């Protein structure tokens, strides 16, 4: 009943769509989601890891900042300083109050 | 008609019956419950305006 935003990686692409989707209750993708309606924007471009992101939404734009570093801890955040460079400035034009992340599961445990 | 005003550079494509009163209309068009997207009336013999 409202528009929504969607960002997917495949380890080869970024798929950004601002169509009017109908979502699941456990939306994931198996090791796997495409259904659109009235779609107004579409964008494509190209534990020892840490990747950090900042999302802002103001005056029609969606701002994303990013930085990634190699890390050698177990299950914490490090102590030092590291600044995040800007990534992209998507002109989506919507209202956002909630969000949810997507995972890669092996089987399709659709509940 | 709309509930609250718009942000700068925000668009709104909504097809839902807007309640102008207290009774809830769950997909019912009625009294104090109507359709927000009203059309225009452009005919060539209209005055400028
Ligand atoms: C990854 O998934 C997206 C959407 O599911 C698709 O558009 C893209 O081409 C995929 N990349 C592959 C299969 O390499
Ligand atoms: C999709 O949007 C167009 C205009 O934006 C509208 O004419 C159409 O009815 C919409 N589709 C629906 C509500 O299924």
């Amino acid at each position: 009943k409202t528009q929504s935003l969607l960002i997917v990686n495949n380890a080869t692409n970024v798929v950004i769509k601002v169509c009017e989707f109908q979502f699941c209750n456990d939306p994931f993708l198996g090791v796997v989601y495409s259904s659109a309606n009235n779609c107004t924007f579409e964008y494509v471009s190209q534990f020892k890891n840490l990747r950090e992101f900042v999302f802002k939404n103001i005056d029609g734009y969606f701002k994303i900042y990013s930085k990634h570093t190699p890390i050698n801890l177990v299950r914490d955040l490090p102590q030092g300083f590291s600044a995040l460079e800007p990534l992209v400035d998507l002109p989506i034009g919507i209202n956002i109050t909630r969000f949810q992340t997507l995972l890669a599961l092996h089987r399709s445990y659709l509940t | 008609f709309r509930k609250s005003n718009l942000k700068p550079f925000e668009r709104d494509i909504s097809t839902e019956i807007y309640q102008a009163g207290s009774t809830p209309c769950n997909g019912v068009e009625g009294f104090n419950c109507y359709f927000p997207l009203q059309s225009y009336g452009f005919q060539p013999t209209n005055g400028v305006g």
